[PDB]
């Protein structure tokens, strides 16, 4: 019966840590890789704010990502 | 005497503030436009139709008249002929060009009488050892690069091969032509009325 | 929650001399602030290189990490492994000390950066005044980097650097003075808790003076005189190679995140999602000991601090590529001829408005 | 101020290296054959180079100390070094460094 | 997978001639050359576009003709075989000599087959040819990739 | 498609569209066409499919 709030707060900020440095940074990579050459000025500012806020999380899984252009069908 | 100086000071300060606000707005606007960067390693810029790249040499067409050696600004192309004695025919033994000394002016390609010498679109020459830039008669043909036939490069036309009114060549359809009609098309239209 | 309470209690549960537990906790915030300062430096370098590229229809670093995220890491690790040079007749001990005296007091001023209440290292009684006093040691560092060089190129740069850092210290103090008039005090938490329903709307001139003075701390291309490449090669930095140069490269961006956070807390407030949040009694939350509401409002306060710090970091590294440079004499006329008179005028105006209308001041 | 003739694998100065500095002197003419180790040296070859340097600085010098004459001495020293390398007294370093044959490629003496 | 063991060296010793597919930014294959060099193998890269028959340059001799520029009438040099001369100048405890070719894309299928066949004979001699391509540093035996 | 023949280019996605040249060399399935025009004879390599042996 570990329904104690002393454990539930540990659970909630242990989930918050993962959301901050494991989950939302990947969504930021995805979103900011999708809308980069088409974003407006304010959207660019918001994207850079998003990188600023989650930088500690973006650093951790940065080495595990390739943004290379995915070789194309040449004959076509 | 003293009020004119102050009104000039105010008319200068407010002007300097407006002319900074305008530049700030212009710069904050600039970051909405698509970057013109031609991201070279994966977005190589396809060269023109007259681009003077590495020289190409067809050993079979050379007659060893040495005009390439004579119109060269620095007499660069080494031609080693022996003049066989069948009736009069010169024989070619070794043709070479030190591309480390080369100037890429293509005077040699302009005055080759036998179309034995040509220019290519290989601008990607680079070595760790300059002594490897001296091209044999065989290392010169080698069937040039053709940036377009590369599975990891999205070719990008330059300003002279983009349709009318188009300035950048990044977001381009798959059916663009250079600027206008070719001469054969204009003559064909003139042929029918 | 009061993580300090839990830490000291759980550490005293197994003995360990309760008074000693309070000594075993200081490293925790003293390195949490170091962590956030280093991440802020990495963010500032990345933002500069990626925003200057967007402004110029370009692309910043993209082949280091996914988005050039690893670009500051690479630029730092390189400077770590670089051979350090010490020229022929230069001094040996003031050389390796300039870049450290220009850095230590820039880090030490992070004692007073709140990031929400009870979320700062030891809200001090001197607070912003301690920062005004500590920001006066860097000129000693620049004079030290210039005096310990056999290069007359760089002594002239150290002098014109130490003469600019003292020109923008009187207006930078006269703006904080007008803020402390309203704030009833000097501690940053006590300065910000006067925003209970923002000082920018009542100090519209002191804000301008503070911001200009902070940008003119040998920081931004509006001025950046000792870094103005064209007129002179790097000024005093022209002889530092490895980590000694990275200390300059680093002590100039931390001195920018610091100023952004300080403008935030002085004129805007590291709290207060704009509505008077703590009047969220409409959800019947017992904040007092609510185990969560506490963490929710903590996250809201951190986000609201970082939004307004990023606003000013963005605006500074945007003005870097918008405002043309001034020689050195059009610079020393901002202070002492425009910023000092306007600072005094703002102080007298705040005094007159506080004596006449003691409400709202 | 210094007066020097600095090229690849020859560095003539006009001072005395006391511990790593240079200290212009107006009569020392220091020499620093092959600092970057393009070649591999022997005890006899370095002695030959020093002897050539001495007979080049001493036996033929009554002229000014302009940088022109310093270059003129360095050029002769480097021609001597190239001759040593041609005869085979020394050779390229072959180490994992840049390895660009600045004095010529290896040939077979036909 | 962001960090590599020594499978590259084992695969090179097995096949003899590999064909890299490095990404077109050129900073992620040097570590594989360093792995090769740490085992005992010595490398020498020579930028394939610029070699001759590949049999006169690697196995036999060949007369290099430098750039006379109006002066110094045509002279030949006859530089020694770029392989048989470097197999003699190996360090004392050397496991072999692998040949690195940077721009392998310029060569032809005939020259690739020749370089593959040359590995079986001439024992202490392996070959790596950076044929351009994939966005990860993958390899494949050079006997394959052709025909 | 053999060397020496005069060919034209039929590929709308190429900068050398509807150009005419002469085949200089063919290896490994790809050809090399020389366009004699302008001033300097150009030589570029096409696939065997992006040509047409004009009469
Ligand atoms: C490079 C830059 C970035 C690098 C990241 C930094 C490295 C650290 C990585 C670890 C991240 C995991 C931590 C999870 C965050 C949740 C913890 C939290 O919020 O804890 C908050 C508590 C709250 O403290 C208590 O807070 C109480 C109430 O909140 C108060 O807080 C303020 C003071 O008044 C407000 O005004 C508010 O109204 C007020 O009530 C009382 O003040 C108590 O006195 C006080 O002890 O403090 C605490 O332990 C917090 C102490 C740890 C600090 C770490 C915070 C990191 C920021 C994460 C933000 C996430 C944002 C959303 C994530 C998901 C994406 C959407
Ligand atoms: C035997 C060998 C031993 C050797 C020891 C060495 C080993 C080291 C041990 C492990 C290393 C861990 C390092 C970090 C752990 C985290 C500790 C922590 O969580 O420490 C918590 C600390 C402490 O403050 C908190 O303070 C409150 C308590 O009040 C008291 O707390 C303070 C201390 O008293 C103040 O004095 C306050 O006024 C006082 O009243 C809270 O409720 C907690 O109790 C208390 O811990 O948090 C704070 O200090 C606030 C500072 C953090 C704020 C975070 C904002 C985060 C920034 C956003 C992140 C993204 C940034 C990227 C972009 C940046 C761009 C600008
Ligand atoms: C106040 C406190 C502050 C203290 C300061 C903190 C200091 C931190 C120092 C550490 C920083 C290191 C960051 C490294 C990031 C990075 O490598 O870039 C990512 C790049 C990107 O390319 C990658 O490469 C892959 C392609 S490929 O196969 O390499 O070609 C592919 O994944 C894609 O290209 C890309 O993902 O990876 C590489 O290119 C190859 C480099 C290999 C890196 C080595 C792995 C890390 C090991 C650490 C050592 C552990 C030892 C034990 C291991 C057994
Ligand atoms: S290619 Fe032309 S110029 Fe050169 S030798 Fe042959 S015929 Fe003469
Ligand atoms: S490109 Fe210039 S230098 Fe080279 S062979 Fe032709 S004319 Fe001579």
């Amino acid at each position: 019966m570990a329904v104690s709030t002393e454990l539930l707060v540990l659970g909630v900020y242990g989930a918050l840590a993962g959301l901050y440095l494991l989950v939302v940074p990947a969504i930021v990579y995805a979103y900011l890789n999708a809308r980069w050459y088409v974003a407006s000025s304010f959207e660019r500012a918001f994207m850079y704010f998003l990188v600023t806020f989650f930088f500690p999380g973006l650093l951790l899984l940065a080495p595990f990502i390739n943004f290379r252009p995915q070789p194309r069908s040449l004959n076509s | 005497k003293f009020l004119n100086q102050i009104t000039n000071y105010a008319k200068e300060a407010v002007q300097s503030a407006k002319y900074i606000g305008q530049g700030l707005s212009v710069t904050f606007d600039h970051m909405r436009r698509r970057p013109i960067t031609v991201q070279y390693p994966y977005e190589k810029l396809i060269p023109s139709e007259r681009f003077r790249g590495r020289i190409h040499f067809e050993f079979d067409k050379c007659i060893a008249c040495e005009v390439c050696v004579r119109v060269c600004p620095i007499n660069l192309p080494v031609v080693d002929w022996v003049f066989n004695k069948e009736l009069k025919k010169k024989e070619l033994k070794h043709y070479s060009i030190d591309f480390g000394v080369c100037i890429f002016c293509a005077n040699c390609v302009e005055y080759c009488p036998t179309n034995c010498l040509s220019v290519t679109e290989e601008y990607e020459l680079a070595t760790y050892d300059r002594h490897e830039l001296n091209y044999d008669s065989v290392a010169m043909g080698r069937i040039p690069y053709k940036v377009t036939q590369d599975p990891m490069v999205t070719p990008i036309r330059e300003f002279a091969y983009l349709p009318a009114g188009v300035m950048s060549g990044h977001d381009l359809p798959a059916g663009a032509q250079r600027a206008g009609e070719r001469p054969e098309a204009i003559a064909n239209t003139a042929k029918s009325s | 929650i009061d993580l300090q309470g839990q830490f000291i209690s759980a550490l005293q549960s197994l003995g360990l001399s309760h008074d000693l537990a309070k000594l075993l906790w200081l490293p925790l915030p003293m390195l949490m602030m170091l962590i956030v300062a280093t991440v802020g430096v990495l963010v500032a370098v990345w933002l500069e290189r990626k925003i200057s590229a967007a402004v110029q229809q370009r692309i910043g670093p993209e082949y280091i990490g996914p988005l050039g995220i690893l670009a500051p890491l690479a630029d730092g690790l390189k400077l770590i492994f670089k051979e350090d040079v010490l020229p022929a007749n230069s001094d040996r001990w003031l050389f390796t000390l300039g870049p450290a005296v220009v850095v230590i007091p820039v880090f030490l001023s992070y004692i007073i950066v709140p990031f929400g209440q009870n979320l700062l290292i030891s809200n001090l009684a001197m607070g912003v005044f301690l920062w005004i006093a500590l920001s006066s040691i860097a000129p000693i560092g620049l004079l030290m980097a210039g005096y310990a060089s056999n290069n007359k190129y760089s002594l002239l740069g150290g002098l014109r650097a130490a003469a600019q850092s003292i020109s923008y210290e009187i207006p930078l103090a006269l703006a904080v003075l007008a803020v402390a008039m309203m704030s009833n005090g000097l501690g940053t938490v006590e300065i910000v808790e006067q925003q209970s329903q923002w000082n920018v709307w009542r100090q519209p001139i002191g804000f301008l003076v503070f911001w200009i003075a902070a940008l003119a701390e040998c920081e931004r291309l509006p001025f950046d005189l000792p870094e103005a490449e064209e007129e002179l090669v790097a000024g005093y930095q022209t002889e530092y190679a490895g980590m000694k140069f990275a200390l300059f490269y680093l002590g100039a961006y931390v001195n920018l995140v610091l100023s952004a956070l300080l403008v935030s807390v002085l004129y805007f407030g590291g709290w207060s999602f704009p509505i008077p949040l703590e009047t969220i009694a409409n959800l019947l939350g017992v904040s007092e000991t609510n185990p969560f509401l506490q963490i929710a409002f903590a996250v809201l306060g951190i986000t609201m601090t970082l939004i307004k710090a990023y606003f000013f970091v963005f605006l500074a590294i945007l003005l870097r590529w918008t405002v043309p440079r001034v020689r050195i004499d059009q610079l020393l006329d901002l202070g002492w001829k425009f910023l000092l008179p306007v600072g005094l005028v703002n102080l007298l105006l705040t005094a007159g408005l506080k004596l006449a209308f003691p409400v709202a001041f | 101020m210094l007066l020097k003739s600095t090229t690849r694998h020859v560095h003539i100065y006009a001072g005395h290296v006391v511990d790593g500095e240079v200290h212009p002197d107006t009569e020392t003419l220091t020499l620093n054959v092959d600092p970057d180790n393009e070649l591999e040296w022997n005890e006899a070859a370095l002695a030959k180079v020093e002897a050539k340097f001495r007979e080049l600085v001493a036996n033929a010098a009554g002229e000014d100390l302009t940088e022109y004459n310093l270059r003129r001495i360095g050029s002769d020293l480097e021609h001597f070094i190239r001759s040593l390398l041609m005869q085979g007294e020394i050779g390229y370093n072959l180490n994992s460094r840049v390895r660009n044959y600045s004095l010529g490629i290896p040939r077979v003496n036909h | 997978g962001l960090l590599a063991g020594y499978q590259f060296v084992k695969d090179l010793e097995s096949a003899g001639a590999l064909a890299l597919f490095v990404p077109p930014e050129g900073g992620f294959e040097g570590r594989y050359q360093r792995r090769l060099r740490s085992k005992g193998y010595t490398t020498l890269p020579m930028s394939a576009p610029g070699l001759g028959d590949l049999a006169a340059y690697l196995t036999q001799e060949h007369g290099i003709r430098p750039a006379h520029t109006g002066k110094e009438d045509i002279r030949v040099y006859f530089q020694p075989p770029l392989v048989t001369y470097h197999l003699e100048n190996l360090p004392p405890n050397a496991k072999g000599l692998v040949l690195w070719l940077i721009d392998g894309k310029r060569l032809s299928k005939q020259e690739f087959a020749y370089l593959a066949q040359l590995t079986q004979t001439l024992p202490k001699f392996k070959v790596v040819v950076e044929v351009g391509g994939d966005r990860v540093v993958r390899w494949e035996p050079l006997a394959d990739w052709v025909a | 498609i053999l060397p020496g023949m005069t060919v034209k280019v039929t590929n709308p996605n190429d900068t050398y569209y509807q150009f005419q040249g002469i085949v200089q060399r063919i290896t490994d399935g790809k050809v090399a066409v020389l366009f004699e025009g302008g001033n300097w004879d150009k030589l570029v390599t096409f696939q065997a499919s992006e040509l047409e042996p004009v009469v």
